[PDB]
């Protein structure tokens, strides 16, 4: 509700998506690299 | 593909002889354009001192020590 | 094909063309005490 | 099978280099700490918070460019890119010295995972963890310095600036205001790092002159084939060497080259104890029955009432100019002086 | 292999050794809390270091009541 | 064949003896802490508890026992100073005796747990084996510490059942055993509000009451008791290590930069009590409101208490002692007497000069008078022979307010240089350095020795949580590798 | 009692580690004994 | 000086007067014992960790080597794998003749150019000396690190033999 | 595919001495 | 002026170790002359 | 007094020296 | 004031005798644990 908590919690935010985008590009490519039985 | 069949290749550096020139004067001109004293706030030789201010700026607050460089840096 | 040799020769004679520049510098320009 | 089975074959897979589950903190991490450096050592200054040059655009070479801590009036805060300290603005950022702490939290988090990174790679291939175990006296070295340091003094300020000239000073600030080289846990680390390099200098130069003939060329390089289950070096011969030569050896190569990981990486644990016993100013600064005596008796001198005197002239001549923050004014009257210099 | 009455009490619960829920069971429950308790390491932090700043709330040294 | 660094190993698979090693661990824990301050109160002296407060006599444990609600002995004295006829069972002398009757225990039992090793609790039913149940060993153990610590929140910390914490004022003049009702809002987390250690661990306590009832019903994944290894016993001290040596780093921390637990009543001020000049701010506070009140100058400083100035003084900086440097701080100049008032350093022009204080860093530092504005206006010059700022020329005059020197004034060079040097150490002081035979070099305060040992302890426990974490990942390699 | 415990084991020191461990114990005793006695 | 605090009044002293930690000899066996105590350390843990089971969980580690024997006392096929995995492939000596050879050229190497440092700096041929190098277009000194550097250097020269001098200039 | 590998710290070192070069032509 | 629990604390610090130190040494070499069977078993 | 102890520490760690260079247990094969 | 070098006398007074009564017990039962032959021989 300040201007450092407001500020911090949108950080929180960004600090998802960038553990996100990581994530969700790891994902699908695991799909289409899979090892052969 | 092994490493050093790659760079004795042709088609290697028909791709790397327009991008490397490409991009090393783009680090040519984002100097001597006077770009990165504007992103990184590094003083110009002209501006390390100036009219008013003659001794070494220093920071001295913990919370407006954004403001107080917002006057150290306008002359 | 290219011979590996002629690959770092030119690449070695244009580190030299890149450090000796750069020792270059320290007599002139910036930094340099003139 | 599952999702996590797919993730896990993904990472592990044989490939240029290996990423594994540790690699996506130590990737990401290692990549910023190195670039941040890079960066900061090229075109962010120090002329606001030191009131110095430390860039390349500032015409210091790779010697004095140096990414430097942030002011005293900081603290200890964490100066994050958001943070009430920089709000947002990447300019402000790089001039209250943020770049510093983006280093050097960065690369705290590189060093734990590329520890982890020894960890995973030892399970996979199936041997003993001792790498990691060793590894863990740079990391006692970059926390117990770069991070514990300044956390017992005052700010940021105190801490090794990331530039070759600025640990220089670091080790000229630590004689004069702590008197570091008395401190016994900087004198059992000199005796790892001059002894673990001893070691290596030895058991190089032994195992090199006590080789078999395999070959009949000259060069004793070529003739070595990796998967081959003969030694490749005369142990009896060589502990009949040394046991004449100095008088006692090592017997024994599974002990030697345990011996060769202990000495280095003790001299790393027991010289950063000392480090952190001076966040705390518990320095090791005087004998006092040397002390007392010299008081007493102004005759008495030791080599060692000389290395004070030596430490009054660092702690008065750069103290002026380290501290801008503090503002030093010192006469020219009080600066302890020789005769005649 | 020596029976006595405290150790009669306490043997079921040592009873079991090794039982396992079947699967993945409770992990994704468990890693909703580590999340959870990261965020809160990184706030009790942040407020200390006076890099967050909450309204009413000072680290300074308050008057406790005398 | 065990080497000397695997003689303890031999309990690995012997959870009897587990217990009766882990007893005499505590059986000498114990023993240490009642005989530490059983040898606390020989040494300990109730004179003056102002001037000569518990931890400038190098108490350690003893700001433990006073923190939590312990402040009459059976000697009668007491550390608020306030008399007391009978302190009961629980008083210094009474804590200190029954941590040495805990220890005599704690022995025979475990005396009896390494005779009578082989009890049939400690066997599989399944195979016959010795084998823990690690699972709900820490679902019991974790309901045990929920209970203790909501236990302890609530009846000992909030004076339901119980004394509750050593509290103070902001600048360490009151202080008093009080219970404190917990701050449950974002204040809680404000580190130097007590309220919000009773907050603490009446909320946690309830966290881990109900942890320990899902860690005893809920048995672990299949995947989770195969990756962590489970049916190991070193991946408990794997990670007991980790949560060990995490809360040392802590409790250095809150040590050494100040909380509402660590009073400065009790373990000495911070040294970011001497950076900031918190308390020289703040007597002046209390002069620039007396003087407002139509005083003359030498009855403003003298309602300045002699506890406040006392902490106004480098001595008592933690960051000023040495490590090989022993015992109290006492020893480091001697027991104080009495203030001796505030000096004011005025020239011949009648201007007001202060001297420039010696910060942490400085051993040594050169004597500076400073007028209002920064300009250097005296010293004490190093080379006598150009000297343009000596206090010859200058002519400057000291003038104390308050002490035990309240109205003098000193105008000569050979006097007013004496004062000039030991006002730069603070407030000024008389000592009694004969007691003790005090050599005459600082000490630390115990807020500097608890910094040290928990935060050297915390970086080895570090490489303890690598050892025996790696040894557990990797155990089936520990004779070697195979060759295939 | 109960009966004897299987997990009895023994230590050994030989000739060569107690030549290492005295030294480091004077070693260190030449090392921090100026500075205990201050 | 024959002992230990005449060593640290020998080593500032030289700093004073000679700068040698801007010196590149100094420079160069810093990194050669740094170095050294790398590869020592690198070395004996790729040897420790690649061990063959010869030995029970009760005794120790060492009692796997007899003395003398001619079998090979660990996989240097496992070492190699694991640091051709650690870093990349190409940087991985499988050669132990070769490898033991680096770690006696390292340090002897760092050590031979770095007594030739003092040796170099007996004669007065001092390190660098960067200082007032960096200047702004108005002229005025702008300090750097080696700005600070000196004035450390300073305080060691105005005082190191605080008799011994009557004339200006240490040419001694 | 390691083109992301390399080209991740290649395209940086080349557009810094870019910037290196020019910085000893600049002078006062 | 020295101070006088140091005495106790060096000569304590090497005698009560390094006597630790021969008694693990003296025990392993009465194993291998116990097991050994000849003249000095017993 | 004081150097009493410095002098025997010296002494005795030349001692520990002297019987680990003629006193070594000399390894053998076999 | 007592004597200084009486803390010597008796701490070490005590030990250094008592600290050699125990090395010939602990060798005592290594002999015995030796010929023994079992689980702690070696
Ligand atoms: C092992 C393997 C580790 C693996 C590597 C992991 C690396 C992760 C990086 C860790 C991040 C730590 C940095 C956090 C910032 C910091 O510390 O920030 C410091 C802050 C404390 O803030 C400081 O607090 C001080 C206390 O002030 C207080 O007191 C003053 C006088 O009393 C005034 O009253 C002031 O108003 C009041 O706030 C001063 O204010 C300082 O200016 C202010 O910066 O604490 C905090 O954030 C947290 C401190 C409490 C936690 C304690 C643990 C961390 C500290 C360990 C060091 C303890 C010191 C021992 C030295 C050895
Ligand atoms: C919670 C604490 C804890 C516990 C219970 C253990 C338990 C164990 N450790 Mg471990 N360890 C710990 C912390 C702990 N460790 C830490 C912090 C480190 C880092 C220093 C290590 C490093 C370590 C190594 C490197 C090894 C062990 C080993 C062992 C095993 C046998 C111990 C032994 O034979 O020593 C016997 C010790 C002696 C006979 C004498 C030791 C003398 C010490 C060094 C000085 C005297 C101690 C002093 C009085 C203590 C003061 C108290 C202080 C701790 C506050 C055992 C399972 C061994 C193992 O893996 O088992 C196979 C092993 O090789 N540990
Ligand atoms: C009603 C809610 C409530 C309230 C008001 C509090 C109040 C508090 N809690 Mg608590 N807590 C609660 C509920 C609550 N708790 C619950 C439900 C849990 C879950 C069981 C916890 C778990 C918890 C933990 C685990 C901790 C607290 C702490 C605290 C204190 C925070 C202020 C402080 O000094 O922290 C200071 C802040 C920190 C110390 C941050 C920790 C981050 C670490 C230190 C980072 C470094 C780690 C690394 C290994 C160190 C080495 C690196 C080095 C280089 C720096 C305060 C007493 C902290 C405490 O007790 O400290 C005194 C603490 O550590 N709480
Ligand atoms: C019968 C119980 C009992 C009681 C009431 C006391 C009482 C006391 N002891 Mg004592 N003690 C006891 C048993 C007891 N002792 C035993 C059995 C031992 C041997 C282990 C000791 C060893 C001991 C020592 C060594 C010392 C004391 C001291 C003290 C005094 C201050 C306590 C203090 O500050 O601790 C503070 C306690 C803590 C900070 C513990 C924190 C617990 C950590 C943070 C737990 C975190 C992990 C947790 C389990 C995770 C799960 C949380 C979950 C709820 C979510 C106090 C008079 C001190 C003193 O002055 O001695 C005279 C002192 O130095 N005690
Ligand atoms: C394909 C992938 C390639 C991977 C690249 C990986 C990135 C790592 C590269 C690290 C380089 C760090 C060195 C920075 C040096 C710098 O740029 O100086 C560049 C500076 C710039 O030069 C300065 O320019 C200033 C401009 O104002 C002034 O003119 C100064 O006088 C002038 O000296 O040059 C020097 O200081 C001259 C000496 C350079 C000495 C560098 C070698 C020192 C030894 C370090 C060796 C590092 C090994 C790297 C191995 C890779
Ligand atoms: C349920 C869990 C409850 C938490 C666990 C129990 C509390 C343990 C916490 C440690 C004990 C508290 C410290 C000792 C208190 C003390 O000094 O007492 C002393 C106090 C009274 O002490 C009086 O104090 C006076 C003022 O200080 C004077 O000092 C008097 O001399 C002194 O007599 O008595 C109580 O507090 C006793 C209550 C403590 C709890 C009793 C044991 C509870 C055991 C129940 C668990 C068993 C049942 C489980 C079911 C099976
Ligand atoms: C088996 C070995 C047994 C010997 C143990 C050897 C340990 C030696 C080191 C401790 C003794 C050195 C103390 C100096 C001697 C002296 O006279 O002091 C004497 C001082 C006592 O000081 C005396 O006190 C008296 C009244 O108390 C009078 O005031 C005397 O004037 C004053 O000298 O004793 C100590 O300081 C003992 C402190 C021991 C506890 C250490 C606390 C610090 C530990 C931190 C742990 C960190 C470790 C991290 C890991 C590294
Ligand atoms: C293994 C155990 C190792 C310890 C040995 C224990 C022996 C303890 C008894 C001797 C020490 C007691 C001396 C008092 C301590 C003290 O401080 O003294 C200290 C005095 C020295 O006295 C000091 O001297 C200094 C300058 O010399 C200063 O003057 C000091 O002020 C003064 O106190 O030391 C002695 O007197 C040591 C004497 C030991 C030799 C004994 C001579 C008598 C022997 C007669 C033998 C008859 C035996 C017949 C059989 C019975
Ligand atoms: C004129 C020249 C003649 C030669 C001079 C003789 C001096 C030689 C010094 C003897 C070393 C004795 C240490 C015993 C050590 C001991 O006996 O070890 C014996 C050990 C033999 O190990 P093995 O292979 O027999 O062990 C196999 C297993 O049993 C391991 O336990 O040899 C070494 O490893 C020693 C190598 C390092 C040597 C360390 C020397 C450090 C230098 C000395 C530091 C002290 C100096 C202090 C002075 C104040
Ligand atoms: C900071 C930051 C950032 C960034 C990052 C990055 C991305 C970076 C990168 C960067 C990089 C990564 C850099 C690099 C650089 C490089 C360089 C610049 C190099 C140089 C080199 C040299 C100079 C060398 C030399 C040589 C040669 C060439 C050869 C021979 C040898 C020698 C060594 C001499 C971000 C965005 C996150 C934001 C935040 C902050
Ligand atoms: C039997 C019995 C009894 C008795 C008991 C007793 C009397 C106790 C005591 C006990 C004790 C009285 C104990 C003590 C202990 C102590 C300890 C255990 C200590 C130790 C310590 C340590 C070892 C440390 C170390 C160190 C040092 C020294 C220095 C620095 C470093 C360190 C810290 C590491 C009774 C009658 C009650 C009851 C019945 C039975
Ligand atoms: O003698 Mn020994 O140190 Ca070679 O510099 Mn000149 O001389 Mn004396 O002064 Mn500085
Ligand atoms: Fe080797």
């Amino acid at each position: 509700m300040t201007a450092s908590l407001s500020n911090f919690i949108a950080s929180l935010i960004a600090g998802g998506v960038v553990v996100g985008v990581i994530a969700i590009a790891l994902i699908v490519i695991s799909k289409s690299d899979r090892i052969l039985r | 593909r092994p490493f050093s069949d790659i760079i004795t290749s042709v088609r290697y550096w028909i791709i790397h002889s327009i991008t490397i020139p490409s991009l090393f004067v783009s680090g040519w001109l984002f100097i001597s354009t006077g770009l990165a004293y504007d992103v990184f706030g590094t003083p110009r030789p002209n501006e390390y001192f100036t009219q008013d201010r003659q001794q070494v700026p220093l920071v001295n607050d913990r919370f407006s020590a954004k403001q107080e460089l917002e006057d150290l840096t306008k002359g | 094909r290219i011979p590996l040799w002629l690959v770092g020769l030119v690449g070695g004679l244009a580190v030299i063309t890149m450090l000796s520049l750069f020792f270059y510098g320290s007599y002139s320009g910036l930094g340099s005490s003139l | 099978r599952g999702l996590f089975d797919l993730v896990d074959d993904w990472l592990k897979k044989d490939r240029f280099v290996f990423v594994g589950w540790s690699g996506l903190l130590l990737f990401p991490t290692a990549y910023l700490a190195a670039g941040g450096w890079m960066t900061g050592t090229t075109f962010v200054t120090s002329w606001y918070t030191h009131g110095l040059a430390s860039s390349y655009l500032e015409g210091c070479n790779f010697l004095t460019a140096a990414v430097s801590t942030p002011a005293n009036s900081v603290g200890h805060s964490l100066l994050l890119l958001w943070g009430p300290e920089a709000q947002g603005d990447f300019t402000r950022w790089c001039q209250i010295g943020g770049l510093w702490t983006f280093v050097a939290l960065h690369g705290a988090f590189g060093l734990i995972g590329f520890c982890l990174r020894q960890f995973e790679i030892a399970r996979l291939v199936g041997i003993r963890p001792y790498n990691a175990i060793a590894f863990s006296g740079p990391i006692a070295v970059f926390v117990s310095v770069f991070l514990l340091y300044p956390l017992g003094q005052a700010s940021w300020f105190f801490a090794p600036s990331f530039g070759v000239a600025a640990i220089f000073r670091f080790l000229l600030f630590l004689q004069g205001f702590h008197n570091w080289t008395l401190n016994p846990f900087h004198m059992m680390g000199v005796a790892g790092i001059l002894g673990g390099a001893l070691l290596c200098a030895i058991h190089g130069a032994t195992v090199e002159n006590t080789l078999f003939e395999d070959g009949d060329a000259a060069n004793t390089f070529r003739a070595f084939t990796p998967t081959q289950s003969e030694e490749t070096y005369s142990m009896v011969t060589a502990n009949r060497f040394w046991s004449q030569i100095f008088g006692v050896a090592f017997s024994n190569k599974r002990w030697l080259h345990f011996f060769m990981l202990f000495v280095p990486v003790t001299g790393l644990w027991t010289s950063s104890i000392g480090i952190v016993g001076l966040a705390l100013n518990l320095r090791a600064y005087d004998f006092v029955s040397q002390e007392l005596r010299a008081a007493e008796d102004p005759e008495f001198e030791t080599f060692y009432t000389k290395n004070h005197l030596l430490d009054e002239g660092i702690r008065a001549w750069m103290a002026a100019q380290d501290q801008p923050h503090e503002n030093f004014v010192f006469p020219e009257e009080v600066l302890p002086r020789g005769n005649a210099l | 292999a020596l029976r006595t009455r405290l150790g009669e009490i306490l043997r079921p619960l040592n009873a079991e050794y090794g039982k396992v829920a079947p699967g993945w069971g409770t992990t994704p429950i468990m890693g909703i809390v580590m999340l959870a308790f990261l965020i809160f390491l990184v706030i009790i932090l942040q407020i200390y270091n006076s890099s967050l700043i909450i309204e009413n709330v000072d680290v300074d040294w308050a008057n406790g009541i005398v | 064949a065990l080497p000397w660094y695997r003689v303890h190993t031999v309990v690995l698979n012997d959870p009897g003896r587990l217990i009766a090693v882990h007893l005499m661990h505590t059986a000498l824990v114990a023993g240490w802490a009642g005989s530490m301050a059983l040898y606390e109160l020989a040494v300990f002296d109730p004179s003056d508890p102002v001037l000569n407060p518990m931890w400038r006599q190098g108490m350690f444990v003893m700001p433990f026992m006073t923190r939590l609600g312990i402040t009459d002995s059976w000697g009668g004295w007491s550390i608020t100073g306030e008399s007391v006829s009978n302190p009961g069972i629980w008083s210094f002398e009474g804590v200190a005796l029954s941590h040495i009757i805990l220890s005599g225990m704690c022995f025979l039992a475990a005396i009896w747990h390494w005779v009578y090793w082989d009890l049939e609790l400690f066997r599989d039913p399944r195979t016959g084996e010795p084998a823990l149940d690690l699972p709900k060993i820490f679902g019991i153990h974790l309901f045990l510490s929920g209970l203790l610590c909501f236990g302890f929140g609530a009846f000992h910390v909030t004076g339901l059942f119980g004394p509750g914490i050593w509290v103070s004022d902001a600048y360490g003049i009151t202080g008093k055993v009080q219970p404190v009702a917990p701050a449950w809002g974002a204040d809680g987390f404000n580190p130097f509000n007590p309220g919000g250690i009773a907050a603490h661990h009446i909320a946690a306590g309830i966290f881990g009451i109900f942890a320990g009832i899902f860690h005893l019903t809920v048995r672990p994944p299949q995947r989770l008791y195969r990756a962590l290894r489970m049916g190991n016993i070193e991946t408990v001290l794997s990670s007991s290590i980790s949560a060990v040596f995490f809360a040392a780093f802590v409790t250095s921390g809150t040590m050494w930069y100040g909380a509402a637990a660590t009073p400065i009543e009790l373990f000495g001020p911070t040294r970011y009590q001497w950076d900031s000049g918190y308390f020289q701010q703040e007597i002046e506070r209390q002069v620039e409101t007396s003087v407002s009140e139509g005083l003359s100058e030498s009855q403003a400083w003298s309602r300045i208490p002699d506890k406040l100035a006392f902490y106004d003084y480098i001595g008592n900086n933690p960051a000023k002692g040495g490590l090989f440097r022993a015992g109290p701080m006492n020893k480091g100049d001697g027991i104080a007497e009495a203030w001796l008032g505030h000096p004011i350093f005025r020239d011949k022009e009648g201007r007001e000069l202060t001297v420039r204080r010696m910060p942490a860093f400085f051993e040594t530092f050169p004597v500076i008078l400073v007028d209002k504005d920064g300009i250097i206006r005296a010293d004490i010059p190093f080379r006598r022979a150009e000297s343009k700022y000596s206090i010859e020329q200058v002519g400057v005059t000291v003038d104390f307010y308050g002490g035990k020197l309240n109205g003098q004034t000193f105008k000569d060079a050979p006097t007013v240089k004496k004062f000039a040097r030991k006002a730069q150490l603070g407030e000024v002081f008389e000592f009694d350095r004969t007691s003790l035979e005090s050599d005459g070099v600082f000490r630390s305060s115990p807020r500097g020795w608890y910094t040290y040992g928990h935060a050297n302890f915390a970086l080895l426990f570090f490489f303890g949580h690598l050892w025996h974490g790696g040894r557990t990942i990797f155990r089936d390699v520990f004779t070697g590798i195979g060759a295939e | 009692m109960t009966g004897p415990n299987p997990n009895k084991q023994a230590v050994e020191l030989n000739r060569t580690s107690l030549y290492w461990g005295l030294l480091l114990i004077f070693v260190l005793a030449v090392l921090f004994s100026s500075y205990f006695f201050n | 000086p024959l002992g230990i605090s005449g060593t640290f009044n020998f080593m500032l002293v030289f700093q004073a007067e000679h700068n040698i930690l801007m010196h590149p000899f100094h420079m160069a066996g810093v990194a050669g014992v740094f170095g050294g105590s790398l590869f020592s350390a690198m070395h004996g843990s790729l040897v420790t960790s690649s061990l063959i089971r010869e030995t029970t969980e009760n005794e120790s580690t060492n009692y796997g080597y007899k003395f003398g024997q001619e079998e090979e006392t660990y996989n240097i096929v496992a070492a190699h794998g694991y640091f051709g995995r650690l870093i990349f492939q190409y940087a991985s000596f499988n050669n132990s003749r070769a490898l033991h050879f680096f770690l006696a050229l390292w340090p002897v190497v760092g050590i031979w150019i770095t007594s030739m440092g003092i040796s170099t700096m007996a004669f007065n041929l001092n390190g660098f000396n960067f200082n007032q190098s960096v200047v702004d277009s108005q002229g005025r000194v702008i300090n750097t690190w080696a700005d600070i550097l000196n004035r450390a250097n300073l305080g060691i020269e105005v005082m190191h033999e605080r008799n011994a001098h009557n004339f200006p200039l240490d040419l001694a | 595919f390691r083109w992301l590998a390399i080209h991740g710290l290649a395209i940086p070192t080349v557009f810094f001495l870019g910037g290196i070069t020019a910085m000893q032509f600049i002078q006062r | 002026e020295v101070q006088f629990g140091a005495y106790l604390a060096v000569l304590l610090g090497t005698f009560l170790p390094a006597l630790f130190l021969v008694n693990l040494f003296i025990q392993t070499e009465a194993r291998k002359a116990g097991k050994a069977g000849g003249q000095d078993s017993d | 007094m004081e150097a009493l102890v410095y002098t025997f520490l010296l002494i005795g760690t030349l001692m520990v020296i002297f019987f680990a260079v003629f006193f070594r247990e000399t390894p053998r094969i076999l």
